[PDB]
């Protein structure tokens, strides 16, 4: 059994306004660990009572037709049933448009409470046709205490700074540190979870590699850039991770405003190219060439 | 029209510089191959090749296309009869030749 | 009630078709000689392909047109079985005709049937060609399979020149005695985009809406991003005056036009805008890239602003 | 112009239904002697002979012999619309493209008319030699149909053994094999009198799929005729009351 | 059992020659219960297949090595060939074209149903192995992750890909990443020496270094090249003429031709060379990378950055487009223009 | 209770707003029987479907309305064209006389071959059947198909002609609304009446009061003050502190980079930049907005936007 | 608390199956005067009206009017579970939540009961007006089904022309042309086979044969069917139920060229 589902849980207020409706379509977003599904399940249980159960929902035609089969059915009488469709952002744009159409001609009997990662889900039901709700992620301190408790109960040998590193590599959301810790303790056998094990599990590039990349860029010899990029690719590090880490480094250094601007713009172009599936090695070579050209002046 | 009227009747109506009609007859006599194939650019008279070969050898001719629904069961119906059945005629015309068109 | 002008003044003979003159003459020659081969018609919509095919069939078959002609459209079922059952049995159907006449099968919107349907149609075309001929019509010639085009006389049609459009429209005006003005004629021609059907429909709608035909009424009923304003848009882009171009773009956007309409009309204006050929090609390529971005979902006003900026920077 | 009339219209429906499976495109040889049909498959596996004598029909008028191609499926769909007691009248012109056939109820105040379209089919028929078959078998049509139906399940091929004492029907397949033997009867009933004329014992094998098609003529006559020789394709003939005959030809297996 | 590449491939995790720490971690993971889905990735010729085979060897018995040819069909129908064993199935679904999603779904259904048929002598699940996951389409990857959630209890998935750039985050968010770096020069030297020694031969250190650096840290390349130079001449010398694949030489000659003369006729000749390259089904990205690598050997230091940026930009355009030659030709033309401008100024 | 979008949907021709010329033209066509096939297109939620329903109900009483008007939606799908549509168009009326009517909502969703089939059906029975095609994008319509019908463009609702309609809802649904709350309700609606009603109902449900800050928080749209602060930070603060401030604000209020980028676009055109600087900024912001669509990392794009602005500072000062 | 006991339950099955092919769901306008159904075609071309008078039931106990709406297909499917000689009794609660279907064996203790899930439908009264028709045809139901199914092979449309002497059914299609002439029954003792034709002026209308094939499904209900038709009015097909009611059908004529 995964530990994420074992311990997955602030926003109990929104349940009251749902029960006050005695109904715009609900849209719940935010980091996945914010307990949105648990929140909507509890709200449905409170509103409809134990004796009334409800459907939960990968294809689009099948989903929409199933919506017709359910919503077409009458109810004992409470008047409106609210449809879930979690993982809404995973749906394709055409699927989301068809789901938007399915939202109409069924609002007279059923309603919808979509769950997704925010802006990734398309516009026309996002704008109007839905009552949006944001679920704030837990504070870093509270997450640190929670992971400390998880380590203590699951007798995981990890230090507090290890917990801080783990919650850092799980930027802005929970249940990623939890599964990272579970994978780490199962790979290590529970003997010890060092920070480098977490670095390898999360795919983070060691900071020494970034320092070497910057040193090669500062050197001013293209051969060193070629060698270091070849070595970095040979290590198997994803180019997106290198772009992200080097972006985080650059934005808070003491480089000039012009240099920082040029490097960040090149980083954005490289990230866009990598999004389209361009070759990692060529993009990294170009980015490092730009970094040289900025740092060699 | 004209093409049928001036279509080849015997082996004497073949044209020169053709290596197909001059070498298909050796295989289609009774060295033990099962199926044939068509290759090369068009315009070589490959459609009338087997017909003329059968006419010269006295064998019968059968030809099909995609004009009928090409279900596998329909394939069995069209081909098993044409292969495994003799002819309702004199013994001379009993052997048959088969052609499949528009395989794709 | 009265028929729509697109049908009330549909040409009934090949003599009154203002399309591609050489192809029309070739069709007349085929009608006279009789033994027409299988013909395929491709080109822009509404240039007269359907009218030409119907007139050819009527001339060839005459009184026998009722039972010697089979017509299928996208409104009918043209599935894999229909071509195997209706088309094949009709081809086998016995019809007595004069020596130069053949049974004509007309498949308008020929680009619409699937690959399998056309593959099946191949042999039926080939076998019964001694007594049956096919008259295909489509907008995109690439959609019909290569063997079909190989065993047919492909007849290209083109967008009709503005002179032909003007002649047909003036003939209709004389028929209807509709008041007009040169600006209205230019506007209706511009809205036509070489399409007789579009031109006649727009002219009839304009006359119904307002009677007298002028540019103002034409653009009122045929609402679109006004070509003049787009002309000042592109002119400002040439002069690198980004601010004025944005002013026009923001006015158009506040008018509520969708970005797709704005970009299409911009490109259409870039057709005939008098300006350097190399720079015009640069503008066309940039507009094409922006239209890529628009068509794939990114249709914000910011995209049109970026288009204006890049056009300004093309001239440096 | 041709015209004919058949009081017992059920005959036309039955002959038509039994023939439509074998042949979908057949040409009809209208003659003063009567109606003659002979259609032959493209693979030349089998031949069917249909002859309706002119005097068989209640009335008949063939001004001159004329051929006219006919789709069998279209006729089967048309003829099903006629009741079994209906009287069928056929009509055509010298070279008309349409066949005019009329279904008349037995004076039951109902007249049904149809005008079928014809094909461009002009395959001129080829004659078939007559031969005195080595073995001739006459035996009930229903029994033969049942034998073909049963053996078809076991295998696609049937072995026919001809002997003076009795005929033998044999087939083999993956599920096994089975044999059926019909001894020469002692004049039982008279349609049940399985009669065998055996000049020389003969062995041949045939595809059962075609034989299953041949059995669809069973409603025409309670009795069927089987005759074959070593080199002669099998003949299966149904006597159509007195209208004429319907003869089935099938080539043997290699 | 003839070629050195397969003959000396280790069977178990414990007998690995490099990344032994990762081998120990994998052994601990397989030893403890609740085996999760794996996402193994790294450069080609690093040992991902070897590592996965050793993971299977530890997870099941030695019978996993007894692979069997399997052929399966899917509805639309498409027939594909697969490789399986009596505990696992291996398939590259990307070879089925854009119909990869349906074949993934059907194969997972079949494996899930079959595992319940007393395929539980050691583990309560089968292993579905997918190679070149990066070549899968986005909808195919969505179906993959959905089915992985669907049948987690009855089967496990192991994914192998050269890079994780084309893998959707939802798949990466639910699989355990196993990074397998390309072995260092020294590691390749030892494994080459170990193969050389166990075969009864002698590999000088300088030759091992030349092989390692020339192999570009691809162990399969190193082993092939070592065996080739052995069969060419057993008495290895420091100046051994180590051979290399023809297409690399052809690409190098193409780059030399580009450098030699910046004229449109030479441009057409280079286009013919590019047709020859693409004909042999070498990926366009490989051609671009090799062309850039050899070009930089001739360009001046002040010119290399522009060439690298141009190469990256044109490769990205090629990825967006469909006609590979268009963008490769454009990059070649742009390089010739720039090099002509700089040499002549 | 019942959501206000249909609870206050227009029911007669008088309830419609800002389209009085279009309504007058359609009324004239109806009265004079010259009603042609209708192509209505515009931004979503401007009352096209309600307009055509009002016209039909004016022409047809509810007793025969069901038997003489076939309302359909295209997204419910070619069989629709050859099935119910063809069957309805291929017969005359049941009870009344005159032309029938077919309303095809979301017509732009049909494929091109389906549009050709619909065009053939329409031309075949233009005498006794009239088609109303409703779509958002005119460009999605086959040019041959749109050459059979008159095109009407339903523009977005201007504020002063849509404010009174909201005021009626406020008087009906007792919710206190401030002047700035009303102005923000109009601004976020952007001419969309359905959007305005949905935002109003969601705001009332969330807090029971309608105010600019309340509605902006409810919809998540960034405030003008926030955009001004972001612009000031990029133009003045150095790169590190500007990035920190923008990231902090974005994560605090849950802003989306798309809305942010649109608002700075508007401000850039509002402020008086030098021409070349404005061109550079527009090119950049367009490039960033393109990058967001494919699904890139948002932090890098935000820093790229800052970079695009940070370059101009030295250029602008000089 | 609706209650309606029907001795001859097999009728209800025939009523439902005659509608399931044409109408998927309908509202039963249940009143103390009887049960009435009036549902209109999905493609809006045709229309069907149904009336079940209260006096025909064994016992009718509709205390208050109901507007009950069910699924015709689902209701029919349960009806096949009822024997042709079983007493069928329908029952609804004080509110129309679920439908109680009671099947009682005529002479044995076996009793079966079923409950149906209901439907919410927005329907309106449709203005079916009573007019005299220029042509009224009363012919055997089996004969009408025969004619409709025969010409269905010919083509999808049938031309119906009537005269004083008889009625002519004409059709044309891809496989040929055919027409059936049915003259008025001169003298037959009983109408069950007699074709009675009453007409004022000659009429000629064309109808789609797909629907007419749908319409013929009600033939088992009654031995005879009455066809009412006039110029520019939809065809009216009515089946007279035995002392119970009628099943009236309506179909708009196809367009002439
Ligand atoms: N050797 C030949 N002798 C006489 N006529 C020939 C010869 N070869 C070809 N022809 C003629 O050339 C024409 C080609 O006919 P046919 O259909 O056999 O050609 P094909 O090459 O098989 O077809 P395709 O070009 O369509 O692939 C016919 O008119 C045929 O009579
Ligand atoms: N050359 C022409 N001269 C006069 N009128 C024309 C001409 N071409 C088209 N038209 C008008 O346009 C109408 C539509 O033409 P038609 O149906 O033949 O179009 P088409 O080119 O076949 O296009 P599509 O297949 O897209 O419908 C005609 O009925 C006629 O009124
Ligand atoms: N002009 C208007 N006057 C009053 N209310 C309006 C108007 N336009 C839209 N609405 C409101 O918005 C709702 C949605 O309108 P409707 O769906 O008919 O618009 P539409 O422009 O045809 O859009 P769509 O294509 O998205 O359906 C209406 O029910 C009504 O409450
Ligand atoms: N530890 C090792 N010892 C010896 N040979 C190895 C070792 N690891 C890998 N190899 C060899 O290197 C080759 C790499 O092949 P493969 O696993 O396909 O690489 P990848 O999967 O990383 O592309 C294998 O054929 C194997 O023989
Ligand atoms: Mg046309
Ligand atoms: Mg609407």
């Amino acid at each position: 059994v995964p530990w994420v589902e074992k311990y997955r849980p602030f926003q109990e207020e929104v349940v009251a306004v749902l029960k006050k409706s005695l109904l715009p379509n609900l849209l719940f977003y935010g980091p996945p660990g914010t307990g949105k599904t648990s929140t909507i399940l509890a709200a449905a249980r409170e509103l409809f009572g134990p004796e009334l159960f409800r459907l939960r929902v990968r294809g689009i035609q099948v989903v929409r037709e199933k919506v017709k089969n359910f919503a077409q059915l009458t109810v004992s009488g409470p008047p409106f049933k609210i449809v879930i469709l979690d993982e809404a952002d995973s749906m394709t744009s055409a699927a989301q448009a068809a789901l938007r159409r399915t939202m109409e001609k069924e609002s007279k009997t059923t309603r919808f409470c979509l769950i997704c990662n925010y802006v990734s889900r398309i516009i026309e039901p996002l704008t109007s046709r839905c009552s949006k709700f944001r679920f704030k992620p837990l504070s870093d301190k509270i997450q640190q205490q929670r992971l400390l408790d998880i380590a203590k109960k699951e007798n995981v040998k990890i230090s507090d700074e290890g917990i801080a590193y783990l919650v850092k590599v799980s930027e802005g959301d929970l249940r990623k540190a939890i599964t990272f810790l579970q994978s780490a303790t199962r790979l290590t056998g529970g003997k010890e979870i060092t920070e480098k094990v977490i670095t390898d599990i999360a795919g983070v590039i060691p900071a020494e590699k970034i320092d070497g990349v910057f040193a090669a860029c500062q050197s001013g010899s293209f051969d060193k850039l070629e060698a270091v990029v070849k070595d970095l690719i040979d290590e198997g590090h994803a180019a997106t991770q290198l772009v992200n880490q080097l972006h985080d480094v650059v934005v808070e250094n003491n480089l000039s405003d012009k240099q920082k601007s040029i490097i960040t713009e090149k980083l954005a172009e490289v990230d866009k190219c990598l999004a389209d599936g361009a070759d990692e090695h060529l993009q990294l070579i170009s980015l490092c060439a730009t970094v040289m050209q900025q740092l060699s002046q | 029209l004209w093409v049928d009227e001036f279509a080849p009747r015997h082996y004497t109506e073949l044209l020169s510089d053709d290596f197909t009609n001059r070498c298909l007859l050796k295989w289609l006599k009774l060295p033990k191959q099962k199926v044939a194939l068509l290759c090369g650019p068009p315009g070589l008279g490959k459609t009338t090749l087997a017909h003329v070969i059968a006419r010269h050898a006295g064998y019968s001719v059968v030809e099909m296309n995609a004009s009928d629904d090409r279900s596998p069961e329909v394939f069995r119906t069209r081909i098993e009869a044409a292969t495994q059945m003799e002819s309702v005629l004199g013994a001379g015309g009993k052997p048959n030749c088969l052609v499949i068109d528009e395989i794709d | 009630y009265e028929l729509p002008w697109v049908e009330k003044y549909r040409p009934v003979k090949l003599n009154e078709i203002v399309g591609n003159e050489d192809t029309v003459s070739r069709l007349e020659v085929f009608a006279r000689e009789g033994n027409v081969p299988n013909i395929i018609i491709a080109g822009p919509p509404g240039t007269g392909k359907t009218t030409s095919i119907l007139c050819l069939a009527r001339a060839l078959l005459g009184p026998a047109l009722k039972d010697a002609m089979l017509e299928l459209n996208a409104s009918n079922d043209r599935g894999i079985d229909v071509v195997r059952n209706k088309i094949k049995m009709f081809a086998q159907q016995k019809v007595t005709l004069p020596k130069g006449r053949h049974k004509i099968i007309i498949l308008d919107e020929a680009d619409s049937m699937t690959d399998g349907a056309q593959q099946a149609l191949r042999r039926t075309m080939e076998i019964y060609s001694k007594t049956t001929r096919f008259a295909l019509a489509c907008n995109a010639s690439d959609k019909i399979i290569e063997p079909i085009q190989s065993r047919c006389a492909v007849l290209r049609y083109t967008k009709l020149t503005d002179a032909q459009i003007l002649t047909r429209l003036m003939n209709v005006i004389e028929k209807e005695r509709v008041p007009y003005t040169d600006d209205g004629l230019e506007a209706i021609i511009f809205t036509a985009q070489g399409d007789m059907r579009q031109a006649l429909n727009n002219l009839q709608s304009t006359f119904s809406g307002f009677g007298f035909i002028n540019s103002e009424n034409v653009f009122k009923v045929c609402d679109e991003p006004h070509p003049l304003l787009v002309k000042e848009m592109i002119q400002h882009c040439v002069n690198a005056n980004i601010d004025e171009a944005y002013k026009i773009l923001a006015h158009l956007w506040h008018l509520g036009y969708s970005p797709e309409d704005i970009i299409g009309n911009i490109f259409r204006v870039c057709k005939t805008f008098q300006m350097a050929e190399y720079l015009k090609l640069e503008f066309i390529k940039e507009i094409g890239y922006t239209h890529m971005k628009i068509a794939e979902g990114v249709n914000s006003l910011l995209q049109m602003a970026g288009l204006l900026a890049r056009l300004c920077q093309k001239t440096m | 112009m041709f015209e004919a009339r058949l009081v017992q219209g059920s005959i036309l429906k039955k002959v038509l239904e039994a023939l439509k499976d074998l042949i979908n495109e057949a040409c009809w040889d209208i003659s003063s002697s009567g109606v003659n049909l002979q259609s032959m498959d493209s693979s030349h596996v089998s031949l069917v002979q249909l002859t309706l004598r002119s005097e068989g029909f209640d009335t008949y008028r063939c001004d001159r012999n004329l051929a006219m191609g006919v789709n069998l499926t279209s006729m089967s769909k048309i003829l099903k619309c006629a009741g079994n007691e209906d009287i069928i009248t056929l009509r055509a012109e010298d070279n008309a493209d349409t066949l005019a056939l009329v279904f008349e109820a037995p004076n039951q105040e109902k007249v049904s008319d149809y005008e079928m379209k014809l094909m461009d089919l002009d395959v001129e028929q080829l004659g078939i030699p007559e031969q005195e078959y080595s073995c001739v078998v006459k035996m009930p049509s229903g029994e033969f149909a049942r034998i073909c139906r049963d053996l078809s399940h076991i295998g696609d091929a049937v072995v026919i053994s001809c002997a003076k004492d009795g005929v033998k029907f044999s087939a083999s397949g993956e599920l096994g094999n089975g044999n059926i033997k019909l001894s020469q009867t002692s004049n039982v009933d008279e349609e049940e009198a399985v009669t065998i004329e055996m000049n020389e014992p003969v062995q041949l094998t045939f595809a059962l799929r075609y034989l299953n098609f041949f059995t669809k003529a069973t409603p025409l006559s309670s009795t069927v005729t089987l005759s074959m020789s070593a080199d002669v394709p099998l003949v299966v003939e149904y006597k159509i009351a007195d209208m004429g005959h319907l003869k089935y030809y099938l080539a043997p297996k290699i | 059992m003839s070629l050195w590449v397969d003959k000396y491939r280790p069977c178990s995790l414990g007998r690995l020659d490099y990344h032994k720490e990762q081998a120990a971690q994998l052994r601990n993971l397989v030893q403890c219960g609740d085996f999760p889905h794996l996402l193994v990735y790294g450069p080609s010729g690093a040992g991902k297949k070897t590592r996965i085979m050793c993971i299977l060897r530890e997870l099941y018995g030695v019978g996993v090595e007894k692979l069997r040819i399997e052929h399966q069909t899917i509805t639309t129908k498409i027939e594909i060939s697969t490789i399986a064993s009596n505990y696992h199935l291996e398939v590259n679904p990307s070879d089925a074209g854009n119909s990869d999603r349906v074949v993934i779904q059907e194969m997972l259904k079949t494996v899930a149903q079959s595992q319940q048929l007393e395929t539980n002598s050691q583990r309560d699940f089968k292993v579905v192995l997918l190679t070149e996951v990066d070549k899968l389409t986005k909808d195919a990857q969505h179906a993959l992750r959905r089915t992985m959630e669907k049948y987690m209890s009855t089967c496990r998935l192991i994914l192998c890909c050269n890079s994780t750039s084309k893998v959707i985050p939802p798949i990466r968010s639910r699989c355990l990443a196993v990074r397998v770096p390309a072995p260092s020069i020294e590691d390749i030297c030892h494994v080459l020496s170990t193969v050389c020694k166990k075969e009864g031969l002698n590999l000088p250190s300088q030759l091992a270094h030349r092989l390692a650096e020339k192999s570009c840290r691809n162990l399969r390349k190193a082993l092939l090249m070592c065996e080739a130079c052995r069969v060419q001449q057993y008495p290895f010398t420091a100046d051994q003429e180590i051979p290399e694949t023809d297409w690399e030489v052809y690409l190098r000659e193409t780059a030399n031709a580009i450098v030699s003369q910046q004229t449109p006729q030479r441009l057409l000749e280079v286009r013919g060379r590019l047709y020859e390259l693409l004909t042999h089904c070498i990926p366009p990205e490989i051609i671009m990378k090799g062309l850039l690598s050899e070009l930089l050997h001739n360009c001046d230091g002040q010119l290399k950055g522009e060439v690298a940026q141009m190469a990256a930009y044109y490769e990205h355009r090629l990825q967006l487009g469909s006609k590979a030659i268009y963008h490769l030709e454009a990059f070649v033309a742009k390089f010739m223009a720039l090099y002509k401008k700089f040499m002549e100024d | 209770n019942l959501p206000w979008v249909e609870k206050y949907r227009p029911q007669t021709l008088n309830d419609l707003i800002s389209h009085q010329d279009i309504l007058s033209t359609i009324q004239k066509f109806i009265n004079e029987d010259r009603l042609p096939h209708l192509l209505l297109y515009g931004p979503p939620g401007t009352g096209k479907t309600s307009t055509i329903l009002a016209c039909a109900k004016q022409l047809y009483k509810d007793k025969e309305f069901g038997s003489m008007v076939l309302e359909l939606n295209a997204s419910d799908d070619i069989d629709i064209i050859r099935g119910p549509i063809l069957s309805f168009a291929s017969t005359r009326t049941i009870f009344k006389k005159g032309f029938k009517l077919v309303i095809l909502d979301e017509a732009d969703a049909m494929t091109q071959d389906a549009q050709n089939a619909l065009r053939r059906v329409i031309e075949k029975f233009t005498e006794n059947t009239r088609f109303c095609l409703i779509c958002n994008y005119l460009s999605k319509i086959i040019p041959a198909l749109q050459s059979r019908c008159t095109r009407f463009r339903f523009g977005p609702l201007t504020p002063e002609l849509m404010v009174p309609r909201l005021e009626h809802v406020v008087e009906e649904e007792k919710v206190d609304i401030s002047e700035d709350g009303m102005k923000a309700l109009v601004t976020l609606s952007s001419g969309d009446m359905r959007r305005a009603l949905n935002i109003l109902q969601s705001t009332n449900m969330a807090f029971g009061k309608v105010t600019e800050e309340t509605v902006y928080t409810c919809t998540g749209h960034p405030l003008k003050s926030d955009i001004a602060n972001i612009l000031d930070w990029m133009l003045n603060q150095d790169f590190t502190t500007a990035y920190r401030n923008i990231t902090e604000l974005k994560t605090l209020k849950g802003l989306a980079l798309h809305d942010i980028l649109t608002e700075i676009h508007l401000f850039v055109h509002r402020v008086d930049f030098p021409s070349s600087v404005r061109i550079h900024l527009l090119t950049k912001m367009a490039d960033i907005e393109y990058r967001l669509s494919v699904g890139t990392n948002e932090k890098i794009q935000l820093s790229s936007l800052i970079a695009a602005f940070q370059v101009t500072r030295d250029l602008i000062v000089a």
